[PDB]
């Protein structure tokens, strides 16, 4: 619940500041754009991928430690360690 | 474009979808 919503708050922000800087280059917001033009399912997927240190993700590190956090924790209670 | 690109929005989706 509050993941979600702290991940929805920060792609609001990205996509908030791409827009007002599309105009001083235009041709980066063609390839800037396509996690928004992306369907829903596939945003998620791509944006939930910073897994390991590829970090191919364009998630703050914040949200990141979150997460990162809660599945130790899970792993915890699970005992997988 | 402005509607091509805003097609999908995981912000403007609703939060039990999104959850």
């Amino acid at each position: 619940d509050d993941f979600v919503a702290k991940l929805q708050d920060n792609q609001r922000f990205r996509y908030n500041e791409v827009m007002q800087a599309l105009n001083m280059s235009a041709a980066l917001t063609a390839r800037k754009t396509k996690e928004f033009r992306s369907p829903p399912q596939e945003q998620i997927n791509m944006l939930l991928n910073f897994k390991d240190d590829k970090s191919e993700c364009p998630c703050p590190e914040e949200i990141r430690d979150q997460l990162l956090d809660f599945h130790e924790d899970l792993m915890t209670h699970c005992g997988i360690e | 474009v402005v509607a091509c690109f805003r097609m999908a929005p995981l912000y403007n989706l609703p939060r039990h979808r999104a959850v």
